[PDB]
């Protein structure tokens, strides 16, 4: 019920200094210490920072926090790819009997340069044609920023509605980020055409590349 | 070194019972309050409950109250989660955490977490993925699909660990099916395709599935 209120979102340059608020009550900051997660993805939450401005050992002093009445700060200087991270502030809240709250999390990104996907298609496999459906996967490889367009043809003929996305998390070490889409067709209309064709737009494009096959070649 | 490893996650039924449990080596496990926290897939953190080290003093978030039971057994340096009549919104990522202080009676401080069991409560049934080659076309990209399972996780590795660079698994996607797939590609040098061996190892625990593809280039 209570809320530590953050930020849904932060981003800086390599180097840059990024800060996280924390909003909270005379309940829970107000009265107690603060602490601070870290969430690499795909990983469990770190401890950070604990008792308000504490750092374990293994923790770098380019995060620091502070508190300051009914609210709390976390500091990262010199942004590094490596931060890309959730970030939760914490603190235990005195009404209502007793209850640890959570803050609702900051997602941290690192701004870079602009950089245009490699496309990679992939026909389906033989095995998976001996089962009845056909799965073609586009690959947009290490590019900046997220947003991105594919496109499918089958000779020429744009799709709709037969395939899905999935895009990866920012990397760790360049932050850039990956992108698959896959057409799922069955194998008696996979068979009854020959070009199939990936599209894509994006900002680091300045016209659309096409990858496409041959069923058969 | 501190290490938590949760396990008993899977998929279960709603309105079903499941045990969750940790175990816990690298430190005086009979000394420190222990935790559970969850995280719904794409969520934020949730403290769920909490036990001194003699199970004198036990905390529940409302949200459990009455349904979950928090236990452990010093001996056997473990900790327990008892879920009961559970719900949809009761799929989450569970961890366990072990407290900064010794010998506390209230509060959290979650110093060590383990990397969490994911519970999914669902009516869907319990499915081992397939899984096929996606043959590769100086960069080659190559890489496996692993096609209609059901629930996550599953994990994917390149020749056992031994290929790390320009891996990538992504995010699992939920098909109009109600089943789930995901990619996994590697970009290599093509100088590599007639030289190595590309096995991509794909585990899915809930449906005890193991699988190891050869991913090798295409005759034509
Ligand atoms: C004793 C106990 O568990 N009391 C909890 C209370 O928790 C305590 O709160 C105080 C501050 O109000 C303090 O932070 C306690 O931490 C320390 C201490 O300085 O006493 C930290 C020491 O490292 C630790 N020593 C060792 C060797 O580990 C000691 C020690 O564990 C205890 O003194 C008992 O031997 O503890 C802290 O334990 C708790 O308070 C909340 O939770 C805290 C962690 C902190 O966030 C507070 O700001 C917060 O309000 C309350 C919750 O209502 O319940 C008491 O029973």
């Amino acid at each position: 019920q209570s809320v530590l209120t953050q930020p849904p979102s932060a981003s800086g340059t390599p180097g840059q200094r990024v800060t996280i608020s924390c909003s909270g009550s005379s309940s829970n900051i107000g009265s107690n210490f603060v602490y601070w997660y870290q969430q690499l993805p795909g990983t469990a939450p770190k401890l950070l920072i604990y008792r308000n401005n504490q750092r374990p050992s293994g923790v770098p002093d380019r995060f620091s926090g502070s508190r300051s009445g009914t609210s709390a700060s976390l500091a990262i200087s010199g942004l590094r790819s490596e931060d890309e991270a959730d970030y939760y502030c914490a603190a235990w809240d005195d009404s209502l009997g007793g209850h640890y709250v959570f803050g609702t999390g900051t997602k941290v990104t690192v701004l870079r340069t602009v950089a245009a996907p490699s496309v990679f298609i992939f026909p389906p496999s033989d095995e998976q044609l001996k089962s009845g459906t056909a799965s073609v996967v586009c690959l947009l490889n290490n590019f900046y920023p997220r947003e991105a367009k594919v496109q499918w043809k089958v000779d020429n003929a744009l799709q709709s509605g037969n395939s899905q996305e999935s895009v990866t998390e920012q990397d760790s070490k360049d932050s850039t980020y990956s992108l698959s889409s896959t057409l799922t067709l069955s194998k008696a209309d996979y068979e009854k055409h020959k070009v199939y064709a990936c599209e894509v737009t994006h900002q680091g494009l300045s016209s659309p590349v096409t990858k496409s096959f041959n069923r058969g070649e | 070194q501190v290490q938590l490893v949760e396990s008993g996650g899977g998929s279960v039924q709603p309105g079903r019972s499941l045990r969750l449990s940790c175990e816990a080596s690298g430190f005086t496990f009979e000394a420190y309050a222990m935790h559970w926290v969850r995280q719904p897939p794409g969520k934020g953190l949730e403290w769920v409950s909490s036990i001194n080290w003699n199970s004198g003093r036990i905390a529940y978030a409302d949200s459990v109250k009455g349904r979950f039971t928090i236990s452990r057994d010093n001996a056997r340096n473990s900790l327990y989660l008892q879920m009961n009549s559970l719900r949809l919104e009761d799929t989450a990522f569970y961890y366990c955490a072990k407290d900064i202080r010794r010998f506390s009676t209230g509060g959290a401080e979650f110093e060590y977490w383990g990397q969490g069991t994911l519970v999914t409560v669902s009516s869907a049934s319990t499915k081992g993925p397939s899984v096929f080659p996606l043959a590769p076309s100086g960069t080659a990209a190559l890489g496996c699909l692993v096609k209609d399972y059901f629930p996550e996780p599953v994990t994917v590795s390149w020749n056992s660990g031994a290929l790390t660079s320009g891996v990538h698994t992504f995010p699992a996607v939920l098909q109009s099916s109600g089943l789930y797939s995901l990619s996994s590609v590697v970009t290599v040098p093509s100088s590599s395709l007639g030289t190595q061996t590309y096995i991509c190892n794909v585990n899915h625990k809930p449906s005890n599935t193991k699988v190891d593809k050869r991913v090798e280039p295409k005759s034509c």
